[PDB]
């Protein structure tokens, strides 16, 4: 670990590559399935003809 | 850097410290024969060694 110190740059960029990609993720599955705003509930009745 | 802004964050491991240590060898009693292989009275030759 006292010899890595020195690496701390090569280690905070691959962390922070990771952390984009993670929050990517989250993004993604956002964009696909929450576009609507309100939970609708399905009707009671199922006369759909 | 010395200002987090909001949000989670994935912690490298800094916190664990070992304070201890344990030695555990085989239980021998002989000395190993330093005066057969040091002090004999003859050497073989380099040919017969
Ligand atoms: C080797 O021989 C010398 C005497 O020549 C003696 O003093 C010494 O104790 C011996 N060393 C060992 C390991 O037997």
């Amino acid at each position: 670990s006292n010899l890595l110190l020195q690496y701390g740059s090569f280690c905070t960029q691959l962390n922070r590559a990771l952390t984009g990609i993670a929050v990517e993720q989250d993004k993604n599955t956002q964009e696909v399935f929450a576009q609507v705003k309100q939970i609708y509930k399905t009707p009671p009745i199922k006369d759909f003809g | 850097s010395f200002t987090v802004e909001k949000g989670i964050y994935q912690t490298s491991n800094f916190r664990v410290q070992p304070t201890e240590s344990i030695v555990r060898f085989p239980n021998i009693t002989n000395l190993c024969p330093f005066g057969e292989v040091f002090n004999a009275t003859r050497f073989a030759s380099v040919y017969a060694w």
